[PDB]
């Protein structure tokens, strides 16, 4: 329901699916500016990625896996 | 019980015959309510119930105190909500309006045509509210709606104003059916309900397992509730004679365990064995953004009655034995998908073309080709959305028409007028097409088809072919034929007076070919009254 | 394929025609063109003409579907952009080159139009010139419907479905009304994937979850199950020993080995029984090679429905050979199991204990439909009464018993 | 009333005073005449059993009833069929044996029935009822 | 059982009565519709004895 490029709040509806033959709202949770990535229509699995946002506030260092055997 | 059965046989035979109607008023037992569904049209005052058996009978061979009230197992809030009572209402003097209200749709008879009224409502109005690919209230659609900013007007709905008297309200809501008036002409109204429903279950305080379910129940299909609930209302309203209009807007059968275990496909049967004992016409009409698919269109064709059905479609509809998806999963794989780069898109092309020269090293080539795979399938969701709409061309009614499956192609702003019209002829015709078969039953379908619009021909010349297409103009003229007794319009009456003696003169000769004995006797019968000159002639033939 | 067959049988040694049509799926997955739905229609026409019965063997794909492959092939697209394909695309079209020669043949429906300076061909419709896979199947879909259901009013149809019958298959199925379903096969409209995509999962894995002979025997949509066709057959034949050739004739009357001037041994009681004892007999306890002798000729009933609506027992038997109808009453209580829903975890099985000597809406159901057909076949009727009265529960009541009680009137 | 029910013999002024404001309402719908005067829209004539069970065409004063059951043959004109239209209405009687089915209840039905076939006019039958009429030898 | 023998007695009975049903469907027929009675006699008159037809006329 919006498009790139688009900066939006907490809380602030994103999306709407069709599911089991029912609506969801699909509300995102952190505010920044939006990519869409998975273009839409697509068949899709919990824990998988619908896009990517630029957020405004920047937070800590993340992850460097080092572990091998 | 003999004087018991024997009204119940008879009463059966009357719903056959006549328009049986009852009114429930302080509590109906035994017999009493199995003559009231007999009677198929049934009202229910509040506070009324529907029982056969007592609750202190039931509560004894039970053991315990189950239940308190007779309107626990059979009021308003059972038999609305299933169908078995047809309209409840507060008091009898409303059951008497609602009575007097039905009925002013009906005909006096079986032998009468329906009251035709002069209506305020004009004929050639248009439609405010458009129906659109949202869902929507079909109740703005029908009998229209207030206007939102203005508010002391209306926008208007499809049918005249008022008109529309609803049944089965509360019972099966994914589908709507009921009765109307255009332009004061009753008629039989079908219509989907485009929204999810939600369904309240009631629990069994017998049974404690049993809790009150809520089911979504999905738009657009058809289930067992709402087939038998079509199968009883295009029933009754056969049984009085009116032709139906359709909304039509299906996208298959429920499949789901549920129906399947629930034996949807059953009254699938028994609806169908309904419409083809139908008698008069059944116009139905796929609106503006809905579609209709595979069996819904199978089990409706007008080939089932091409004697009285007919089918519209608005350009905005659609209609195909299988939807695009399923089509497409079929006929619509990676191969074409690829296929159709190769020969359209420009990257692929170009690519390819150089994938396809000599001599580059196998790293040049891997490379190349990842770059492609790539490219692929991040176009492959997009190019499946093209195939899709591909699909979807196939399904217009250009072809439909072409081969001659179904009549016209309409326009929903003027769908209205067309329609009054059309059916107005196509009624009156019909009703004169009985007037024939009642001349003479022997004669097939085709051949009463035929005749009557080559004796309006031959009257009005070659020339004017072309008028019959008109639906007002022969109106028009039928009328004068009909309504100017013994006039010089009583030709056509005329003609079949003579078509009424040779067919009985075929019947008098055929008997006589079966049975020469009888002959003698029969004209001494024959010959008791008959001109003097006949006789004298006769023997001059002798 | 279809033919016309006679043979001469122990109860008419004169001999008796039938008509049997049977699905090819080796021609283009058994789908369903108008050449084939006409010879199903003209067998049929045939069929009412004699008033002899029509057997119908579906095993099939349904209605046959296709896409243009030569169009297919040179179709082009107009982009609202190259650049950018995602930002939607506006239509299809074909160079003048691919135009002028399917615009001749009646394939597709274009409009000229000069765009971006160039001359295409904007498709409006598509027609298709491959004659077959059209609504052509949907008019004559309908044609044999109604042809069906009067079929259905004027001789025995039944139909036996071996492998599989999708969709209209089915309905052909039900309107004949009188089924035999192999062990193994499956019936269905749409399929599992499609549906399980619809519902975003795989929910169903297999046709016989939703169309087996433990859905259709156990609620009466299949008459009877077998395990091949030769035990379909069998079956069919034994049927026929009790049916008369057409309806022009009477009743085949057989000398039986059964006399006529024999007790009953079995004596009924106020305690419940198994009415097949009642009928046909049952062996004795003590001796063993002895046979407690039930009304009926031994060896002769032989039952139908009889897993669904397990509170009455019909059936056909024969009365020193002469065959008839016959209506019995369960007066042990039933357990009935209803299937879980899958599809809704919410959904549980219940299971339901059914006191004898009622009538329930199934049992009505049931009776309103054997009674229906052996009444239209001109067959008599033999009933064991004994009724204490109408379920009057609350489930029953809401599906509407009534209702059927009102239609069991009607057809007698 | 005190079983919160009508009176079989008030339910003719009812019905006409309904028609009255049907009059009324339909006129919404459509160019009418003027209506008729409320004695001229209705006639009703009672149907009364002989004494071999056959019909018998009745004027008489309301409450001569010796059984459960009520019957007329009624005559009205009209928005639609200002002409006239005909129609059969039967309904039970509660204060007569507590509105049990005795065999003239039975066989009145039956004879209304079958003459309503004859005319091929529809039956309305208005059901407030104990069911079949039972007894033991006192 | 026996064709053709002296045992269809009931059923000749049954014929006569056919024949006088029949009979009253004409008459009725000629009742509503005397106009097409004349036409109908010379087909019905096409064939019957000679001797009828002379005594038709000697009672005519």
């Amino acid at each position: 329901i919006v498009e790139d490029g688009g900066h939006v709040f907490a809380g602030q509806c994103y999306a709407e699916i069709e599911v089991m033959k029912m609506v969801m709202t699909l509300t995102a949770v952190e505010s920044g500016c939006i990519h869409y990535v998975k273009r839409p229509g697509a068949a899709l699995d919990p824990g998988c990625v619908l896009a990517k946002m630029q957020l405004d506030n920047p937070s800590k260092v993340q992850q460097a896996e080092l572990h091998t055997g | 019980l003999r004087g018991s059965g024997m009204i119940a046989g008879e009463s059966s035979l009357a719903y056959n015959e006549i328009i049986t109607i009852s009114l429930v008023t302080c509590r109906a037992i035994g017999i009493g309510a199995y003559l009231v569904r007999l009677g198929q049209r049934t009202i229910q005052v509040e506070n009324s119930h529907l029982i056969l058996t007592g609750a202190g009978a039931l509560n004894k061979v039970l053991g315990r105190e189950v239940y308190t009230s007779n309107n626990q197992l059979g009021g308003i809030q059972i038999m609305h909500n299933n169908g078995v009572t047809h309209c409840t209402v507060c008091d009898d003097f409303e059951g008497v309006f609602t009575v007097l209200h039905w009925l002013s749709y009906m005909p006096k008879s079986v032998h009468s045509s329906v009251p035709l009224l002069n209506s305020k409502d004009p004929i050639d109005r248009i439609i405010e509210f458009v129906p659109t690919k949202t869902p929507y209230d079909p109740r703005w659609m029908l009998a229209g709606r207030p206007h939102p900013t203005q508010k002391g007007q209306w926008l208007s709905g499809f049918f005249d104003y008022g008109s529309f008297s609803e049944i089965m309200q509360p019972w099966a809501q994914t589908v709507v059916v009921g009765r109307a008036r255009l332009g004061g002409i009753p008629v039989g109204v079908v219509a989907v309900e485009t929204r999810t429903v939600e369904l309240s279950i009631p629990a069994d305080p017998a049974n404690l397992d049993s809790e009150a379910k809520i089911i979504q129940q999905a738009g657009q299909v058809w289930f067992p509730d709402s087939a038998f609930k079509t199968y009883q209302a295009i029933k009754d309203f056969n049984r009085e004679g009116l032709p139906l209009m359709v909304f039509a807007n299906w996208r298959g059968f429920s499949g789901g365990m549920k129906d399947m275990y629930d034996q949807v496909l059953k009254f699938g049967a028994y609806i169908v064995d309904g419409l083809r004992e139908c008698c008069q016409p059944v116009l139905v009409y796929i609106p503006p953004q809905a579609e209709l698919r595979g069996g819904s269109w199978v089990v409706i064709d007008s080939s089932i009655n091409p004697r009285h059905m007919e089918m519209y479609a608005d350009r905005e509809s659609r209609g195909s034995v299988l939807e695009p998806e399923g089509t497409v999963e079929i006929k619509f794989r990676r191969k074409d998908l690829v296929k159709t780069m190769r020969r359209v898109d420009p990257v692929y092309i170009h690519l390819a073309e150089r994938l396809g020269t000599p001599e580059l090293s196998t790293a040049e080539r891997k490379e190349l080709e990842n770059k492609l795979k790539e490219r692929e399938e991040f176009l492959i969701p997009i190019y499946h959305q093209v195939a899709v709409q591909f699909a979807d061309l196939h399904d217009t009614p250009g072809r439909m028409q072409e081969k001659g499956v179904i009549s016209d192609i309409l326009d929903w702003k003027t769908s209205r007028t067309f329609f009054y019209w059309r059916l107005r002829r196509l009624l009156l015709e019909d009703l004169v097409k009985k007037k024939i078969h009642n001349a003479n039953p022997e004669l097939t379908d085709g051949q009463i088809q035929a005749m009557l619009r080559r004796w309006f021909v031959e009257v009005e010349g070659t020339v004017k072919a072309y008028v019959w297409d008109n639906n007002k103009d022969l109106a028009e003229w039928l009328e004068k034929q009909l309504t100017e007794e013994d006039g010089v319009h009583s030709v056509i009456e005329e003609n079949i007076k003579c078509i009424s003696r040779d067919y009985v003169l075929k019947q008098i000769r055929s008997l006589v070919q079966a049975n020469p004995e009888v002959a003698m006797d029969s004209i001494i019968h024959m010959t008791q009254h008959i001109s003097p000159t006949q006789r004298a002639e006769v023997i001059r033939i002798l | 394929v279809a033919w016309k067959m006679t043979f001469k049988s122990p109860e008419y040694p004169e001999g008796r025609d039938i008509i049997v049509i049977g699905n090819d799926i080796t021609y283009r997955i058994g789908s369903f063109g108008p050449q084939e739905d006409l010879l199903f229609l003209r067998a049929s026409e045939l069929a009412r003409a004699e008033g002899i019965p029509r057997i119908y063997v579906s095993a099939n794909s349904g209605a046959r579907i296709g896409l243009a492959e030569e169009i297919r092939h040179m179709f082009h697209v107009a982009w609202v952009d190259p650049e950018d394909p995602y930002k939607g695309y506006r239509y299809l079209y074909l160079t003048p080159q691919d135009y002028k020669r399917v615009s001749a043949l009646n394939s597709v429906h274009c409009e000229h139009v000069e765009d971006e300076g160039e001359s295409r061909y904007k498709i409006t419709d598509i027609i298709g010139k491959e004659e077959g896979i059209g609504p052509e199947n949907l008019r004559g879909s309908g044609m044999i419907a109604g042809e069906s259901s009067l079929a259905y009013n004027e001789i025995i149809t039944i139909s036996l479905v071996t492998c599989r019958a999708i969709g209209i298959g089915a309905y052909l199925v039900r309107l004949g009304q009188r089924t035999i379903q192999v062990e193994n096969s499956h019936l269905i409209l749409t399929g599992a994937g499609a549906l399980n995509k619809v519902l975003g999962r795989e929910v169903y894995t297999s046709n016989n979850q939703l169309g087996g002979i433990q859905i259709m025997h156990n609620n009466g949509v299949t008459h009877c199950t077998v395990c091949d066709d030769f035990e379909g057959v069998f079956t069919v034949l034994h049927w026929l020993s009790y049916m008369p050739k057409s309806v022009h004739s009477s009743v085949p009357l057989l000398n039986s080995k059964d006399p006529i001037d024999r007790i009953i041994e079995f004596v009924p009681t106020k305690t419940p029984y198994d009415p097949r004892w009642m009928l046909a007999g049952r062996p004795h306890p003590t001796q063993k090679g002895q046979w407690l002798s039930g009304f009926f000729d031994y060896g002769s009933f032989s039952e139908i429905m009889q897993p669904w609506a397990q509170t009455v027992v019909v059936g056909r038997a024969r009365l020193g050979g002469i065959p008839v109808g016959v209506v019995a009453v369960e007066t042990r209580t039933v357990e009935l199991s209803i299937p879980a829903d899958p599809a809704n975890l919410d959904s549980e099985a219940k299971i339901i204990q059914q006191a004898g000597q009622v009538w329930f809406p199934d049992s009505a159901f049931k009776t309103y439909q054997a009674i229906k057909d052996f009444n239209r076949e001109g067959l008599p009727l033999m009933v064991f009464a004994n009724w204490r009265g109408f379920s009057g529960g609350m489930k029953d009541m809401y599906d509407q018993v009534l209702k059927f009680g009102a239609y069991i009137v009607d057809g007698l | 009333q005190s079983l919160g029910t009508t009176y079989i013999y008030d339910i003719p002024e009812m019905f006409r005073q309904s028609l009255i404001k049907l009059w009324e309402s339909m006129s919404t719908q459509a160019f009418l005449p003027s209506p008729p005067l409320p004695s001229d829209m209705l006639t009703y004539t009672e149907l009364v059993l002989d004494d071999q069970g056959q019909l018998v065409h009745m004027n008489r004063l309301p409450g001569g009833n010796e059984i459960g059951m009520v019957a007329w043959k009624m005559t009205f004109k009209s928005p639609e069929y200002p002409e006239g239209r005909d129609i059969i209405v039967i309904g039970n009687d509660i204060t007569y044996r507590i509105g049990s089915f005795g065999p003239q209840e039975d066989l009145l039905f039956l004879r209304a029935s079958e003459l309503a076939r004859a005319e091929g006019i529809p039956r309305i039958y208005v059901s407030a009822n104990s069911g079949a009429r039972i007894g033991l030898a006192e």
